[PDB]
């Protein structure tokens, strides 16, 4: 089956992937603390999309196709304490110093040091794959490692392989408050890579992921244990078509997902949404039907993004149903109303790539995942382009980017290369209007 | 879930914290009062005036139990109760409680304090509502002198008392003295631009000058004032 | 990731009595050094049970450690991790840097080098002193030179204690800052400036008891620990010492940080800890506020602090703060967490704030230097002990540049 | 259904030391307040482990809580759920109601209001005091006014302790009852009158040890708990606090209840517990019996008491009892159960009995008032502290009505 590697860069990408392989292993009926399945019985679903057979005894551990890369040791040592013998600890690479909001440490620095060791483990995974057809890099677009080495690694991987999708499932900076002081820098330095050398960059935003766990999962303080579960359940939702060969499962590979969702090579920043956002308190008589999950998919406060999705133009949309469906013609006819309700872009007549997966989610029985390639995703990056310029008219922080090896000529290119990105939806908004 | 209920939860926690703090350390009464004022405000906004009153009485009892009596603190607490009574529409009680505040200050040193001048202004205003003009004038003049000695003649608080006297004289149809007062207020208010005075107070002065000039038979200067107030109120839209 | 510590001067060693009695509590060790978490950071594992700390108790006037290694803590520190020498760097920079500094600096470095060759992941230096005296500021200025000349690629964090704006506490003290704040500006990658006027006030509001310099240092000793407790109590958003230079130091001069602690087992519900953390009166320096906008604040919230709250609390705090014009709208504030509070507390907070107000500390220490240097007002104690007026005016011209470098950063 | 508790006076707070050491045992909590059943009734859930009780320890003469919050129970109570003020409501109703009552009543109510705005299902007030002193009966009379004026649709249960018929224990004590029994009759929906003469005797037969007011209160503290343990340990026949007013209070005045406890881990086979529950000597008041017929008895049998037995036991008991003529043949006795006994017992019993005999308590306290009021025999301590003879004779004319209202109920 189409194998797929989940590379986990940075603290924000690892702590998603700490919770992502918790989910996926539990999704395949595999113990997430040992790597071994239930004794003697096969794992449910098609395990070999993400996993690998370690030991031919049918009860041994299944090592996930996952390299966890971060320049700070405390993140993966948290994972090594909370995974046991699950991961391959040759893939759980760590360093000492860290990056610390400095792009030019993850990209050209301590991340340059790990790059001969990281790529010597992707080559270990890919040669171990049957035929790998996607690489899901989990990082943030805010830090020094996830946005630094994530910009390095993806440009070190399509440059090497190139015939493989790189879905950079990434976490944008929240606009409510910046978790890094150099966070509108580090995005624009990664928007070089995540525009040019990544086939798609699935965004997530920490503001919207707070609101979708506070107002929707009805808790007071949504921790990062639950931000990395809203993301996870979406990342374990877009990859349910990759991992399951069921009844009428529309088996969507990453390339099969991105041919439907990347219209032209500079319009591949995808948002996401999940349904139902019913809390896990067993609201059984309030479980949502398919006619009303899609009504809750496309709310303005329902996507995992700072922008307002229905205030702009949905350019390419991919609604990935996942679970027990009784109603195929009631499916796709709710989207027929949503073809009328939602702002679409003629420039495209119709775009709803609809996945079914009969294997249900862990938390949900009838779960829906959206991937709307929106034009509003430039309006998230309009904030980042503006917060860059306020920190470039002053020529902000200091030498911190410049002493590591970057130049003022290069930084103005990458601002333009993010300006070329933001205009590339502004090209596609009014022409799509 | 409502915004006001959220403000109340926050203000209550903050009060409960200051209460516990004053349990562990009985001296910290001033901070309890401050936290109480915010919560009492919110209870007033929702119309629970008895709850607001209870909070201030609690503040008062703590102040009364201090081993070293703090008359300035008591003065302030009584003035908060007075203001509470005023917003509640209990006009006699508001006057009674401002008068209690003033009596505590008069018996200790505090005749010429910030609080006392404020109280005399606010009390004068209640006397205006009680239709006791002479008592209102007396207190306003005292508030005026004290603010003059405390702040410069060039201050927001001096201009405010000038304004308040202006309205008092205007309402008893002493047009001449109303004019003097509002002009003195205008003079000061022009010379004070920043966040030490909002422009809406300046517009009130023109508005008030307008009614005074109109009462004086100078309809020209009246309209000029009413115009400049309109220009100001318009110019704060941007 | 194992941080060496240096405690130079009477001010620094008195923090070492506070810090290594709080580092043993947070790691849960007894006072002797044995086991009662990444314990490798502060402590060198000598044997299976006993953990000797990675501290040099470098000191002149050897009565401070006689308090330390006399009473209850003689078994803890290694005595090949110390120096005790008379005379006492006579509140005189030139004694501490040149006269009685060059006597000990070969012993200081070869005790540091015997403590960092036992490492196995050296990252930082929590060098703790004052910029006021002659041992903490004189020999503290000398160690910063020799340590950067020996380890030019390792972060050297100086935990200074500024002279009080209230009164002197030493006569020649504004000389001893500018002679030290030069070498901190030249060598250390980020300094935390603390102030005994603010350490008096915040401890006065903390305790129902008039403080002393043991009680003042427990504010420091938490700040010394909370900076480097996302490095040893990992949690989420792992902030190492390399991220207090890239995130909080925008220009190559502005690396003097004003750190608060909150709460000041104590629990705090945490919409108010963020209002307590970034209280203007809780910052531990007499920085300027009415003419002061921040550059880059930090927030290390340790213990039972879950990260969902800062989307509502800290975004509310950063709107209340005043940043420079060249910092973004919701950005400019880095964050971090630890999975373990300090012992005695259940949810703590720290805030390294790089701010233009710390130039008012610099402007005070230049306006004191301005009168006092031109009238030779204690200068001959430096001149007759190695350090000329050329070497001392050059110290001013960097700090007058540094006091301008924050005014250029508004 | 979360019952607030108020413990006013030295008599009430000494029950609070007994009650909140029995409420923690029946809910199975440690003395600090954390977890060692509906725990929401008595306890406010502050954190995941720690349960702070819904008690105000309102008190003058602040040495009673110094016993409580000094020794072993300082961590339990919240100190924003208290009041401590000198002077001490000098066994003088007018001090407790008017002089030192109006000083604290703004703090009492705003601590109650800070404890009932944390609720989420407020139903009752187990206000615990005596009608004897000046703090429990004076400020207890003031809280009952202000709490009914604030919450006129919530049941206020007063758990009084009557002055002893044996001797005084306070000189002005028959004044302090009638000044309080007025305001209980006017505000509280049902009072449990307890008597230290019966609390001495029943504890004397309980223990092989001469009792003290800690041992006496454990009879009360079970009765305080057993009334409201069909509210928190549900079982079958769920009797809330609203059913102790509709069932046990026939006329709008007759709401003074005489409660027993049985057995007095102790097991009891239960044909004899019902004979122990409705023993005339086990009722905790010196009520009249040779000229006394009941109005409405109750029976809350907790623990391992199965409901089949009361068809044979309690129907036998109610034939042995003496009711009024206007109560039916087998009716007139409500029942209830809990699914959990008190800790230390395996099957308990309670009996709130509304009886004409409690007017003999009232007739005693009027016959003492009759001589003592007309001869001004301690009256000037009320007159010179706010309360006139007009206000005090009017207190008599309600209790003389109330002592007649049971004689009208025969
Ligand atoms: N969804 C999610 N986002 C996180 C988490 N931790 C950190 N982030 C975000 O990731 C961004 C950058 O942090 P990171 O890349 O881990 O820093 P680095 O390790 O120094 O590269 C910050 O803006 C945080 O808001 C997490 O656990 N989940
Ligand atoms: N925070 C703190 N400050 C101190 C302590 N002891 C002294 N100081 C201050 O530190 C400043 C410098 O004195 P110091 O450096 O100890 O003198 P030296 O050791 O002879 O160089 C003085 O101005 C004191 O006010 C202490 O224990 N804690
Ligand atoms: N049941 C019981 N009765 C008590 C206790 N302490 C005192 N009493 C009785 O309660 C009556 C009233 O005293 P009290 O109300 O405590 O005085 P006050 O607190 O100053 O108002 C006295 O007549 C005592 O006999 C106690 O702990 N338990």
């Amino acid at each position: 089956v189409n194998n797929t590697i989940v590379v986990s860069i940075g603290q924000a990408g690892n702590q998603i992937a700490a919770s992502f392989w918790k989910t996926v292993c539990l999704e395949h009926g595999i113990d997430p603390l040992t790597g071994q399945t239930a004794p003697g019985v096969a794992p449910r679903g098609n395990w070999s999309s993400f996993f690998s057979k370690l030991g031919e005894s049918s009860s041994g551990s299944y090592v996930p196709r996952a390299i966890m890369v971060d320049l700070e040791p405390s993140v993966i040592d948290n994972v090594k304490a909370t995974s046991g013998s699950l991961f391959n600890p040759a893939n759980l690479i760590s360093r000492t110093e860290g990056a610390g909001g400095n792009f030019a440490v993850g990209y050209l620095g301590a991340g340059r040091e790990v790059l001969p060791e990281v790529m010597s483990r992707l080559d270990y995974e890919i040669d171990k794959c049957d035929n790998v057809g996607g690489i899901i890099v989990l990082h943030a677009i805010g830090g020094g490692t996830g946005s630094g080495f994530g910009a390095l690694l993806i440009e070190s991987l399509k440059e090497k392989y190139g015939e493989i999708p790189v879905l950079s499932c990434a976490v944008l900076p929240s606009p409510q408050v910046s978790s890094v002081v150099t966070e509108p820098y580090n995005t624009v330095f990664a928007l070089n890579t995540l525009r040019r050398s990544a086939d798609a960059c699935l965004i997530f935003d920490n503001e919207a992921l707070f609101d979708l766990a506070h107002r929707k999962w009805n808790i007071e303080s949504p921790t990062v244990d639950d931000l990395n579960l809203l993301i996870t359940e979406a990342l374990a939702g877009i990859t349910a078509s990759m991992r399951f060969s069921g009844f009428l499962t529309v088996e969507i590979t990453l390339r099969e997902l991105l041919t439907n969702l990347v219209p032209q090579p500079s319009l591949h920043f995808l948002m996401c949404a999940f349904a139902p956002l019913t809390p896990p308190d067993r609201s059984k008589f309030e479980e949502l039907g398919i006619e009303e999950m899609i009504k809750s998919l496309f709310d303005n406060g329902s996507v995992f993004a700072a922008c307002s999705p229905m205030e702009g133009r949905f350019l390419s949309t991919a609604v990935l149903y996942r679970g027990i469906m009784e109603d195929k013609p009631l499916a796709d006819a709710a989207l027929a109303a949503m073809r009328e309700k939602l702002p679409l872009t003629y420039w495209i007549p119709t775009a709803f790539k609809i996945g079914y997966v009969e294997q249900p989610g862990i938390s949900h029985r009838k779960s829906m995942v959206l991937l709307a390639n929106n034009t509003e995703i430039a309006r998230v990056l309009d904030r980042i382009c503006h917060n860059f310029d306020k920190l470039w008219q002053r020529k902000a922080f200091a030498n911190w980017y410049l002493n590591e090896g970057m130049s003022e000529e290069q930084i103005n290119v990458l601002r333009a290369s993010a300006q070329e990105l933001v205009q590339s939806y502004q090209v596609a908004e009014e022409s799509g209007a | 879930d409502t915004a006001l209920e959220r403000q109340i939860a926050s203000a209550s926690r903050s009060v409960e914290e200051a209460r516990r703090l004053a349990y562990h350390d009985p001296i910290r009464v001033g901070a309890l009062v401050e936290q109480i004022s915010v919560l009492a405000d919110l209870r007033q906004k929702e119309g629970d005036f008895r709850k607001a009153e209870s909070l201030y009485r609690e503040a008062l009892f703590r102040a009364q139990e201090l081993r070293k009596q703090d008359p300035d603190l008591l003065t302030g607490i009584y003035s908060l109760l007075a203001h509470l009574y005023d917003r509640w529409g209990r006009m006699d009680k508001a006057a009674e409680f401002y008068e209690l505040a003033l009596k505590i200050s008069a018996e200790n040193g505090l005749e010429e304090s910030d609080k006392v001048a404020t109280i005399k202004n606010n009390l004068a205003m209640i006397f205006k509502q009680l239709r006791k003009f002479e008592r209102a004038e007396g207190y306003y003049c005292e508030a005026l002198e004290t603010f003059q000695r405390l702040d410069g003649e060039q201050s927001a608080r001096v201009a405010s008392v000038y304004n308040n006297l202006g309205v008092l004289y205007y309402s008893h149809m002493d047009v001449d003295r109303a004019q003097v007062m509002h002009e003195r207020a205008l003079a000061i208010r022009q010379n004070l631009h920043e966040g030490q005075m909002d422009p809406a107070d300046l517009s009130q002065t023109f508005i008030n000058l307008g009614a005074v000039y109109k009462a004086a038979g100078d309809f020209q200067k009246a309209e000029a004032c009413v115009d400049r107030a309109k220009r100001i109120r318009a110019a704060m839209n941007g | 990731r194992e941080i060496l510590s240096i405690h130079v001067g009477q001010c620094g060693n008195q923090i070492a009595d506070s810090f290594w009695r709080l580092a043993l509590r947070e790691h849960g060790l007894t006072e002797a050094g044995t086991l009662k978490s990444n314990m490798e950071v502060f402590f060198h594992k000598v044997r299976d049970g006993k953990y000797v700390p990675r501290a040099v108790l470098v000191d002149l006037e050897p009565g401070v450690i006689a308090r330390i290694e006399g009473g209850d803590m003689s078994q803890l520190f290694d005595e090949s991790s110390i120096v005790r020498k008379i005379p006492g760097a006579a509140n005189n920079w030139a004694r501490g840097y040149n006269v009685e500094g060059e006597k000990v600096i070969d012993q200081i470095m070869n005790v540091i080098d015997s403590a960092v060759e036992k490492t196995k992941g050296l990252q930082g230096f929590l060098m703790t002193h004052s910029i006021g005296g002659g041992s903490g500021s004189g020999l503290g200025s000398l160690i910063l030179e020799r340590l950067r000349q020996a380890y030019p690629k390792k972060r050297i964090f100086t935990f200074s204690v500024v002279p009080s704006p209230l009164i002197s506490d030493s006569a020649v003290e504004p000389y001893n800052a500018i002679l030290t704040l030069q070498r901190i500006l030249d060598n250390a990658d980020g300094a935390v400036l603390l102030d005994n006027e603010a350490l008096f006030r915040i401890a006065k509001a903390k305790l129902n008891r008039s403080p002393n310099y043991m009680d003042l240092n427990n504010i420091i000793a938490l700040i010394v620990s909370s900076v480097t407790a996302s490095l040893r109590f990992p949690g989420k958003l792992n902030t190492d010492l390399s991220e207090f230079v890239t995130n909080l130091v925008p220009f190559p001069g502005n690396h003097f940080l004003t750190a608060s602690f909150a709460p000041m087992q104590v629990r705090t519900n945490f919409p108010d800890l963020a209002r307590e953390t970034f209280a203007q009166d809780n910052f531990t320096a007499a920085i300027d506020w009415q003419q002061g906008v921040y550059l880059a604040a930090s927030a290390l919230f340790r213990g039972d602090v879950k990260a969902k709250d800062v989307d509502e609390n800290m975004a509310t705090i950063r709107k209340s703060l005043n940043y420079a014009s060249y910092m973004p709208a919701s950005g400019g504030l880095k964050l971090g967490y630890a999975e373990t509070a300090p012992e005695g507390f259940a949810s703590s907070g720290l805030a390294l704030v790089n701010h233009t107000g710390i130039a008012a500390v610099f402007e005070r220490l230049i306006a004191q230097f301005d009168i006092m240097f031109d009238n030779h007002a204690y200068t001959h104690w430096y001149e007759n002990a190695g350090v000329s007026r050329d070497m001392m005016a050059k110290a001013r011209n960097q700090i007058a540049t540094l006091a301008q470098s924050y005014r250029d950063a508004s």
